[PDB]
This record gives structure tokens, sequence and C-alpha cells, in this order.
């Protein structure tokens, strides 16, 4: 019963590992270009001068 | 920024080695019980 409520409650840490990673690759990514863009506003206003 | 992203990819990978150790705890685990039965047979 430990071993069935184990199937039940233990995951495959490889799996979850994979999940966090690609999510890590995005959240940067989306920083940067919310970062960047911020800037196309700016540059517009370059053209408004 | 790049190389911490970086570093703990290669954490990623650590913890696909710690998915290697969950095999090593087995391959342990069988060695000890190989032994186990070899001394209950002496």
């Amino acid at each position: 019963l430990t071993s069935a409520r184990s199937r039940i409650e233990d995951s495959d840490y490889a799996t979850e590992v994979s999940n966090m990673s690609r999510a890590q690759i995005l959240q940067q990514a989306g920083t940067s270009v919310l970062a960047q863009a911020n800037q196309v506003p700016q540059n517009v206003l370059s053209l408004l001068r | 920024s790049n190389l911490p992203l970086d570093q703990l990819l290669t954490d990623l990978t650590k913890n696909e080695k710690g998915r290697l150790t969950p095999i090593t705890k087995q391959q342990s685990a069988n060695s000890a019980k190989l032994t186990a039965y070899g001394t209950l047979k002496s």
C-alpha cells in the first residue's frame, strides 16, 4: 500500500526539471522583450522631435 | 544574466545527474542485497 500511494504521490523529478528549464528560459526572454518593447514609443517620440 | 542562467542550466543538468543518483541508489541497494544473499548462503 505504501508503494501504491507512492506511485500516486511521487513524480518524475526529470519531468519537473524539464518543465522548470523551459519556464526559466522563457522568463528571461519575457523580461528582456518587455524592456525592448518600451523602446518603440521612445523612438516614435524621437521621430516626433 | 546569461552566465547565471547558464550555471543553473548546468543545475537542471546536475539534478539530471540527480536522476542518475536514483539509479546509483538502486545499484547500491542491489549490491547490498547480493552480498546479503551470499553471506546467507555461506
